[PDB]
Formats: structure tokens, sequence, C-alpha cells
């Protein structure tokens, strides 16, 4: 994919819009312990959208958090996943689909399970992607029957690690400009040696061409004069 | 429709065996007090096929927390997992598990049983996949041939495997920040290390290229040798037949003018 939260995150920087807007991380500490909800902000709407939309997502609408339905949270979970993350979740389910491990006698029809377990399986990964963001709470639920309790609050947790991230890029750059260093080196060696390939083949093609219409010229006219002299 | 024969006894047996040797295998006895056997399986308690319906959805599904009531959420985990039986079973029917219709609800959690383990399988599979598909860029990076809108590729996997790394690192430091410790030099280090391995690949290519480069320039002048020792010949070959097709004209046309000039003394007389 041609986009990413880094690369954008670099082309921000070289705008003016500073840092991709924002306000820097957020870290709640709680001592509710009568109650517990994780170290990350709810914060709401606007400031949400407005976020998820800085980070290149079309799909953000109000309209959607405050009134989410099904195959709407899907679409907009996947490119988060694959955005942050950084994997392909439809490669993902098609590795897992795959034959020539099991075969069994009552699995001739593995259809009636096949919808099911591709479901369970982006759930799954949904979980693990948000188990890494403070939440061990993601369940079906979020996925099929959507409330905007939860999906402000997955998606709360998801812009602060964004946000953790902006923050967090300057330690990248010293890696990132050596990259694109060798990158553009090795661009450049490719280009000079096209260069001079091609120049080379070009001149010997034209001097080819040069002496074979000689030769075709001079029999030309040396054939055009012995047939009426003769 | 439902094309089991869930009625039939021999069956149900050999359901009921599947079920219990499963719950056994991931000590369902011994996470929850209930104890299961075979026997329960023929004679259920509506308790008892609470606690286990329980059990092999939060082993499905460990996000979710029950609320509600059951009665109200087992019909929709069902319609959430597209159970392509569903329409076949009626939801108050849930209510009394043990009686007249048992053997519809054993099949679902036959189903379940059999979705846990191909769920396990399929997980299992996506890891080894992930840990695959990782190292496929590098031994590809590391293979000598083709030139054919490729070296973009090349560069786009180089991006790519720098990106992995350092959405490692983040993922790693975010925990560390949630974790209310912040101690980044164990992800620095680590990101270090795959920074490191990725420069030796890159310059090791680089190297390649610069020696190919070299060793291109010293064919290049060899052949642009010969180029210019065959058209020095061409020119020389061409002068050369010039200035004879020249001198053959010459006297060609002097001769003829000799014939002509003598022919017209002639005719004067």
């Amino acid at each position: 994919r041609r986009k990413s939260i880094l690369h954008t995150i670099r082309n921000s920087i070289a705008s003016g819009a500073r840092i991709s807007l924002g306000s820097g991380a957020a870290r709640v500490v709680n001592g509710p312990v009568s109650r517990n909800q994780d170290v990350f902000p709810i914060l709401d709407l606007q400031e949400l959208v407005i976020c998820l939309q800085s980070c290149d997502f079309a799909l953000a609408t109000q309209e959607n958090i405050s009134r989410p339905t099904s195959d709407y949270m899907v679409t907009l979970y996947k490119q988060i996943i694959e955005n942050f993350m950084g994997i392909s979740v439809e490669s993902l389910l098609n590795s897992s689909n795959q034959e020539t491990g099991d075969g069994h006698l009552q699995e001739e029809n593995e259809n009636i399970y096949l919808d099911t377990l591709n479901v369970l399986v982006l759930n799954k990964i949904c979980f693990k992607f948000f188990e890494n963001i403070g939440v061990q709470d993601f369940n079906m639920t979020d996925l099929y029957k959507p409330e905007a309790q939860r999906t402000q609050r997955l998606l709360s947790a998801v812009v602060n690690y964004a946000r953790f991230r902006e923050e967090r890029m300057f330690d990248c750059n010293s890696f990132i400009l050596q990259m694109e260093s060798l990158l553009g080196q090795i661009n450049k060696l490719n280009d000079e040696i096209k260069q001079l390939q091609k120049d080379f083949e070009v001149e010997v093609k034209e001097i080819e061409i040069e002496y074979s219409l000689l030769s075709g010229h001079i029999n030309k006219y040396m054939n055009e004069m012995l047939e009426y002299m003769q | 429709r439902d094309p089991r024969p869930l009625r039939d006894k021999n069956f149900q047996s050999a359901i009921q065996e599947e079920i219990y040797d499963y719950l056994k295998k991931n000590k369902f006895d011994i996470e929850t007090n209930h104890p299961i056997s075979i026997k329960f399986l023929k004679q259920p308690t509506q308790k008892g096929f609470i606690i286990i319906f329980k059990w092999l959805y939060l082993r499905l599904d460990p996000g979710y927390g029950f609320t509600k009531s059951i009665e109200n959420e087992i019909y929709q985990i069902l319609k959430n997992l597209r159970y392509p039986f569903l329409e076949s079973i009626n939801k108050s029917q849930i209510s009394a598990v043990g009686g007249s219709n048992w053997h519809k609800f054993l099949g679902m959690l036959h189903w379940m049983v059999r979705t846990n383990i191909k769920l396990d399988m399929c997980l299992n599979k996506v890891d080894r996949s992930l840990i695959n598909q990782n190292t496929q860029e590098i031994t590809i990076l590391s293979q000598p041939l083709k030139t054919l809108d490729e070296q973009d590729q090349r560069q786009e996997r180089y991006e790519l495997m720098v990106e992995k790394l350092l959405i490692d690192y983040f993922t790693e430091s975010y925990k560390s920040f949630l974790k209310l410790e912040d101690n980044y030099e164990p992800s620095m280090q680590e990101l270090k290390l795959g920074f490191e391995k990725f420069v030796h690949i890159i310059n090791t290519d680089v190297t390649s290229t610069e020696l190919k480069l070299e060793e291109l320039k010293v064919d290049l002048n060899r052949k642009r040798y010969k180029l210019h020792q065959q058209v020095i010949h061409v020119i020389d070959i061409t002068s050369k037949f010039k200035i004879n097709i020249q001198s053959s004209l010459e006297n060609s046309e002097n001769e003829l003018g000799n014939v002509i000039e003598e022919l017209r003394n002639l005719e004067f007389e």
C-alpha cells in the first residue's frame, strides 16, 4: 500500500500542519479500583473524528460513531490494522482457509464452517491489536452489533496510540534517512547503468542502419545501371 | 436446513464421546468445578448446558462478557456466528434444554466443538504464515536474477521491512507507555539490531551493483574499441570505392568523347 502512518506523518512534518494535528499522547491514571477503566482517554466526537481523518482514514464520519452498524466498522478496522500494523487482512484469511492439512470424513462440507471461521479469525485479529492498546474487551459485539460507547472507546485508544507514534517519531529518522540514502544510491546506480547500456546499443543499431541502407543503395543503382546496359 | 441425522443414537453416542473428549482434553472440569461425564451428556441438566455453552463460546471469543438474558444472547451469538442451522431452531426451546428437543442442542454443541478445533488450526496456520512471509522478503532479496519493473518492488520491500521494524518498536514502546514504567532501551536495541541486519543486506546489494557498473564500463570500452575499428575500416573501403568508381567513369567519359569526336569528323565528309 502506497500509504502508511509513518510516511504520512513525515510528509505532514514537511507541511505547515506541524505534527498532523492533535494534542500529544494521553495517559490517565486510575485509582477508582471499586471501578477500573484502562489507561487511555475516552475523548469524544469531533476530536475523535478529526483525529481519525487526520490519519488519512476517509471512512471516519461522526454519523458512524454515534450510530454504528455492521459492515462499516469492519472496513474501518481492517483499514486501521493494515495501516498501523502493516498487514493484509485478506491475505491472512486466505492463508487460514487453504488446504492439504486436515482431511476428514464428515468434513466434506466445510463450507458450513468456512464462513464462520473467517469471521472468528477477523475478530481474533482485532482482539490482539486491541489487546496491544490497553483494552482486553473486543469480542464479536464490536463488529456485528456495534454500540456507540464501545466504538468511541476503541477509537479513542487507537488515536492515543497514533499520537504516541507521532511523539516517538523523532527516534526513527536516524533510520529512515539512512534507508532513503541507500535506496536513492541504488536507484541512481541502476539509472546510470541503464543509460550506458541503452546508449551503446542505440549507437550500434544506428550504425547498422546506416551501413545496411548504404549497401542497399549501392546495389540499387549498380543493378539499375547494368540492366539498361548489356 | 439441518441435514444432520441428529435423532440417530449411534450418531449421538459418537457426538457425546467427542464432546467429552474435547472438554477433558481442555480441562472444562477443572476451570469450572462442574464435572463432566458421558452420562451427563446423555442426561443433561439446564445449568450444565449453560456452563458448557459459556465455556465453549468464551474459548471462541474471550473478549465477550455475558449480559442480558442468556436466552436473548445465545440467539444473537449464533446469529453473529451465522450458524447455518439457526432458522431450524426456536428460541423458546433454550429454556428447557433437556426436553424433547435436546438433539438440536447437542448438535449445536458439537458444531461449536468442531468450530473451536478448526479455529485453533486456523490460528496456527496464520501464525506460521506470518513467520514465513516475514522471511520471504529477505530470501527474495538475496537471490540474483531478473530485471523487470521489480527494482521498484525491491525498494518497496526494503521500505516495508524497515516499516515492520518501526511498528514493532512502536507497539512495544506503547506497551511500556500503558504499563506506566518507561523503559524504551530494550525496544531501541532490538530496533538497532534489526536495522543493522537491514543495513548489512542493502550494503551488500550496493557493493554488488557498484562492481557490476565498473565491469560494465570496462566491457563497453572494450566493445566501443572494436566499433571504432570497424567504422574506420568501412570509411576507408568507402573512400577507396568512391575514388575507383570516379576514375573508371572519367576514363569511360574521355574515351567515349574521343570516339564521338572521331565519328563527327567522319560524318562531316
